[PDB]
DNA sequence: AGCAGATATCACTCAGCACGA
DNA sequence: TCGTGCTGAGTGATATCTGCTTTGGGTGGGTGGGTGGGTTGAGGCAAT
C-alpha cells in the first residue's frame, strides 16, 4: 500500500499494533524515502517520497498521567523524534463538553445532517483544487526571517532542555 | 535480367545497395550540422572530413566489426532519405543489405588503397550495423499491432537476464556408411537434412546423422525490461517487455541498469502443446534488439601528485569528505584515515596482520551520524550500506538460498563479504541478532566467514573495514554512566574498534546558534567526490608505507607513556596496533612510502582524544 | 483431430532380344 | 552399330490405411518423479 502512497500522504490506522517488519519499512520510508526489494524472484527499487499519518493508542490503552509521555508510547523514541508534529488527544470529562458532544451526535443521528448552522462548510471540490494550487506554488524566505527562526530555535532549545531536566 | 525486389514492396535492392555505398563513401558531419540548424558551429577540419570512411579505417585498425550508425545522418544526406524511411518500415532486409554493403566497402578500401593488410582475415569476418536514434521513444503501453515488424526505440530498467543460450547457425551431418561429412545451412530454424548421401559412389538413402558438438552456434539471451517510473500514468504496476540480444550485445547490460534499446517489434506464434503443430490465436510480442545504450591517465597522475604536494592536504581532504557536516573535524580526520587504511602484512612464520581501521560513531541521536555513513559510502570505492536487524538489506553473513528463477541451490555472499577491501557501513549497530553479533566478532577477529551448512564447507574472505553507528538506550546519552552502559553493547565487541567517537549534543548557546546559522544558510576549497574517490583508489592500490627507526622509537615511547599514566590500566597492546595502523594510514594519505615522526605524532593524538572520551 | 508406423498396389529403370540398316 | 517396340521382373516410391494419446486432474496411479506443473491450511516439531 506504500507504493500507492508514493508522493502522497499515507493513512495508517492502528499504528502501534503494526508488526516490527512494517515498522522497519516505514523507517526506511522516512529516513531514506526509498522502497527496496531484495529477492531472488525480482530486485526492484522504487522511490517513495510519501508522508505518513499515524494513529496509535497508549501502552495501557489509555494515557496514564502518572507515567511519563515516553513510557505511555510503545514506539521507539527515534521514530517519535523523526515525526515533525505529534498531536496528543485526550478525553477529559466535563459537563459542558459532554452535553455539546451528545447534542451533536443525537442531531446527526436524527436529521442525517450537520447540526451546526452558524457557518456554511466550503465545498470539497473548491478545497481540493485550492490545495492543488497551493502545492503547485513555491515560496521563498529571506535572511531576516532566517535570523528570526534561529532566535526562535535557540529559545526553544533552552526551554526544551529546561523541561527535559 | 533477374531483378531482386523486397517482398511486398517495389523497392529495388540494387538501388538501396548503391545508395548506401554512396552515402558511406562520401559523407561529412557538416551535413548533419546544417540539418540540425547548427550550421554556425561548423569548424573547418572535423566537419569537412569524411566521417564513416574514418570510422571504417579505425575499425580495420582495431580489428572490430560492428559499426554504429546514426539514423539522422541518413536524413542529413539527400540520397538516403528514402533509405531511412525504408529502414524505419522494412528493417530486416535493409539491415542485411547494410551489412553486406559494409563488408563490400571494407574490402574495397583495401583493394583500392593496395594496403599491406591481409585480405583473407577480412574475408572471413562477419560485419554488422547498429542503428540508433530512429525517432521519439514510445511507451510499452503504446505498442499496437500496427507497429509489428517495424523499428522502435524503448527506454526502461533491466530486471533480469537469462544465461547465454546457444543458437544454431550451421548443421553438421555425417554419413553412417562412408564417413562423409557435409554442412547444411539453417533457414527459419529448419534443418535441411539431406535425403541421401551427396556422394555418387555412396548413394545410401536415409543414413545421415547430426553431430551436435561439431555444429556452429550463436549467442542468445532474453532480457526483461520495465518501463521507466515517469511512464506510469497513475501508479499501477509498471508493464514489462521481453528483449532478445544476439552476439556482441549479449552481456551488454546487467540487472538494475537503465538502458535504451533499438530493435524490431516482432510477434511469434506459441504452440498449444508440445505434440502438435497447433498454434494459439494470441501472439506474443518481443523486441529484436540491434543497439543498446546505457543512460587513470598521465594527466590524472600529475594532478594527484600536485594535490599531494600541497601543504594543507590533510585539512583539504577532511573538508572535502563532509562539506555539509559542521564542526566535526576529528571525526572527519578519523574517517579519512580509515578510508585510506593501513598496510596489509602477509607474514611467513607470523600469520596475517590486518591493516584495516574500525570506527564506532556513537552519541546523541540529534547529531548527524547517518549522513556521515552515506558520505563514506559515496566516497569509498567498495562498500555496502546495512542496518542491523534489517530485512531490506541483503544481510551481513553468507547464507545458502534457493534460486526461485531457476529452482537451483546458490551460495549467496553477505554484505561483509561483498565489502572485501572496502568500508562496510552499518547504520544501526544497537539492534542486532546474536548470530549477527557472533558473525561480526568472527569477521573482526579472523577476517573470514566460515559456513558449514547445506553440505557445503567453505570459507569466504571478508577483509573489510567497519564503520558502525550506535545510539543510547534512552532519549540521550548520560555522561555520568560509562560509555559501555550507554551504548548497550558487549564490552568485548566494543573493545575491538580502533577509534571510538562520542559525538554528544550538549546544550550550549554558542554551539546551538552556530548550528542554526549553518543549517539556515544551507537553504577553503573543496574537492569533487569523483576525484577524491580516484585519489583514494590510487593511494590504496600503489603506495605501501614502511615503519622506520624514528617511528619505532616514537611509538615505543608513546606507548610507554600512555601505560605509565595509570591499579587502572590506561592502555593495552591493542592501543599500540591501532596507533601503528593509524600512522601507516596517515603515511598513505601523503603518498609516502616511509612512516615518519609526524605520522606517529598525529596517530598518538587521534588515539588519545578517543581514549579521553573513554 | 492429429501424428507416426505400416501395408500393398502403383510405376519406372536397366535389361536384352528380333528385324534392317 | 541406331531405332523401335515387345518382355520383364526387379527395384523401387509414393499414394494410401491402422492404432495411439493427448488435456491436465485424481472418473490413469505412488514399483513414472518432486528440479514438468498444482499449493493454500492445518498440523507437529525443533530451536528459540
Ligand atoms: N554538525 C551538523 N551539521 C549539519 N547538520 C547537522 C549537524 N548535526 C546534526 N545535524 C542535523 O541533524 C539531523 C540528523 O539526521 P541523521 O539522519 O544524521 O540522524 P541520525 O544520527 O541517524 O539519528 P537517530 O539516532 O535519531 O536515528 C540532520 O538534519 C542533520 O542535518
Ligand atoms: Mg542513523
Ligand atoms: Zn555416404
Amino acid at each position: 500500500a506504500l507504493v500507492l502512497a508514493d508522493n502522497g500522504i499515507c493513512c495508517i490506522d492502528e499504528f502501534d499494533k503494526m508488526d516490527e517488519s512494517d515498522r522497519t519499512a516505514i523507517h526506511e520510508v522516512m529516513e531514506q524515502q526509498t522502497i527496496s526489494i531484495s529477492k531472488a524472484g525480482i530486485n526492484t527499487t522504487l522511490n517513495a517520497r510519501t508522508s505518513i499519518l499515524a494513529a496509535a493508542n497508549p501502552l495501557y490503552g489509555r494515557y496514564n498521567p502518572r507515567l511519563s509521555p515516553l513510557d505511555n508510547i510503545n514506539l521507539p523514541a527515534a521514530l517519535l523524534s523523526r515525526f515533525d508534529i505529534l498531536f496528543l488527544m485526550l478525553d477529559i470529562p466535563s459537563r459542558d463538553d459532554d452535553e455539546k458532544l451528545a447534542e451533536h451526535v443525537t442531531y446527526v443521528h436524527m436529521h442525517n445532517k450537520q447540526p451546526d448552522l452558524d457557518f456554511t462548510p466550503v465545498e470539497p471540490s473548491k478545497m481540493r483544487e485550492y490545495i492543488a494550487y497551493a502545492k503547485t506554488k513555491r515560496p521563498v524566505m529571506s535572511e531576516a526571517v532566517n535570523d528570526y527562526v534561529v532566535q526562535a530555535y535557540i529559545r526553544l532549545r533552552q526551554d526544551s532542555k529546561r523541561e527535559m531536566d | 535480367e533477374p531483378l531482386r525486389i523486397i517482398w511486398g514492396t517495389n523497392v529495388s535492392i540494387q538501388e538501396c545497395t548503391t545508395n548506401f555505398r554512396n552515402f558511406l563513401m562520401s559523407f561529412k558531419y557538416k551535413f548533419r550540422k546544417i540539418l540540425d540548424e547548427r550550421e554556425e558551429f561548423i569548424n573547418n577540419t572535423t566537419d569537412e572530413e569524411l566521417y564513416y570512411i574514418k570510422q571504417l579505417n579505425e575499425m580495420r585498425e582495431l580489428g572490430t566489426s560492428n559499426l554504429n550508425l546514426d539514423a539522422r545522418n541518413l536524413l542529413a544526406y539527400k540520397q538516403t532519405e528514402d533509405l531511412y524511411h525504408q529502414l524505419l518500415n522494412y528493417p530486416q532486409e535493409v539491415i542485411s543489405i547494410m551489412d553486406q554493403t559494409i563488408k563490400d566497402c571494407m574490402v574495397s578500401l583495401i583493394v583500392d588503397n593496395n594496403l599491406d593488410y591481409d585480405l583473407d582475415e577480412i574475408e572471413t569476418k562477419f560485419y554488422k550495423v547498429r542503428p540508433y536514434n530512429v525517432g521519439s521513444c514510445k511507451g510499452m503501453r503504446e505498442l499496437n499491432p500496427n507497429d509489428i515488424d517495424k523499428l522502435i526505440n524503448l527506454k526502461g530498467l533491466v530486471l533480469r537476464s537469462t544465461p547465454v543460450i546457444p543458437d544454431m547457425k550451421v548443421a553438421f551431418f555425417k554419413c553412417n556408411v562412408c564417413d562423409h561429412t557435409m554442412a547444411v545451412e539453417i533457414d527459419r530454424g529448419v534443418i535441411q537434412e539431406p535425403a541421401r548421401c551427396e556422394r555418387i559412389d555412396c548413394n545410401e538413402p536415409n543414413s545421415m546423422s547430426l553431430i551436435h558438438n561439431r555444429c556452429s552456434f550463436a549467442d542468445k539471451q532474453v532480457i526483461k525490461l520495465q518501463e521507466t517510473p515517469d511512464f506510469v500514468p497513475d501508479g499501477q504496476t509498471p508493464h514489462s517487455i521481453s528483449l532478445c540480444v544476439y552476439d556482441e550485445l549479449v552481456d551488454s547490460c546487467r540487472a538494475g541498469d537503465r538502458i535504451e534499446v533499438t530493435g524490431t517489434f516482432r510477434s511469434i506464434p506459441i504452440r498449444a502443446n508440445s505434440r502438435q503443430r497447433v498454434l494459439k490465436s494470441l501472439y506474443k510480442t518481443y523486441v529484436d534488439v540491434v543497439h543498446v545504450k546505457k543512460v587513470i591517465t598521465d594527466q590524472d597522475l600529475a594532478k594527484i601528485r600536485e594535490v599531494a604536494a600541497r601543504e594543507d592536504l590533510y585539512s583539504l581532504l577532511a573538508r572535502s569528505i563532509a562539506p555539509s557536516i559542521y564542526e566535526l573535524e576529528d571525526v572527519k580526520k578519523g574517517i579519512l584515515l580509515q578510508l585510506f587504511g593501513g598496510t596489509n602484512k602477509t607474514f611467513t612464520k607470523g600469520g596475517r596482520y590486518r591493516g584495516d581501521i574500525n570506527i564506532l560513531l556513537c552519541g546523541d541521536p540529534s547529531t548527524s551520524k547517518s549522513q556521515i555513513l552515506q558520505y563514506v559510502h559515496k566516497i569509498t570505492p567498495r562498500g555496502v550500506y546495512t542496518s542491523g536487524k534489517g530485512s531490506s538489506a541483503v544481510g551481513l553473513t553468507a547464507y545458502i538460498t534457493r534460486d526461485v528463477d531457476t529452482k537451483q541451490l546458490v551460495l549467496e555472499s553477505g554484505a561483509l563479504v561483498l565489502s572485501d577491501g572496502g568500508v562496510c557501513c552499518i547504520d544501526e549497530f544497537d539492534k542486532m541478532s546474536d548470530s549477527t553479533r557472533s558473525v561480526l566478532h568472527e569477521v573482526m577477529e579472523q577476517q573470514t566467514i566460515s559456513i558449514a551448512k547445506a553440505g557445503i564447507i567453505t570459507t569466504l574472505n571478508a577483509r573489510s573495514s567497519i564503520l558502525a553507528s550506535a545510539n543510547p538506550i534512552g532519549s540521550r546519552y548520560n555522561p555520568n554512566l560509562p560509555v559501555t552502559e550507554n551504548i548497550d553493547l558487549p564490552p568485548p565487541l566494543l573493545s575491538r574498534f580502533d577509534l571510538v567517537y562520542l559525538v554528544l549534543d550538549k546544550v550550549d548557546e554558542k554551539n546551538d546558534r552556530e548550528l542554526a546559522k549553518h543549517l539556515t544558510n544551507l537553504y577553503d576549497d573543496v574537492l569533487p567526490v569523483e576525484f577524491l574517490t580516484m585519489y583514494i583508489s590510487y593511494a590504496k592500490e600503489h603506495i605501501h608505507p614502511i615503519i622506520t627507526e624514528a617511528a619505532k622509537t616514537e611509538l615505543v615511547r608513546a606507548y610507554v607513556g600512555m601505560r605509565k599514566m595509570g591499579k587502572r590500566i590506561t592502555a593495552t597492546t591493542r592501543q599500540l596496533e591501532s596507533m601503528i595502523r593509524l600512522a601507516e594510514a596517515h603515511a598513505k594519505m601523503k603518498l609516502k612510502n616511509v612512516v615518519e615522526l609526524e605520522d606517529v605524532q598525529e596517530a598518538v593524538r587521534l588515539i588519545r582524544s578517543a581514549i579521553k572520551d573513554y
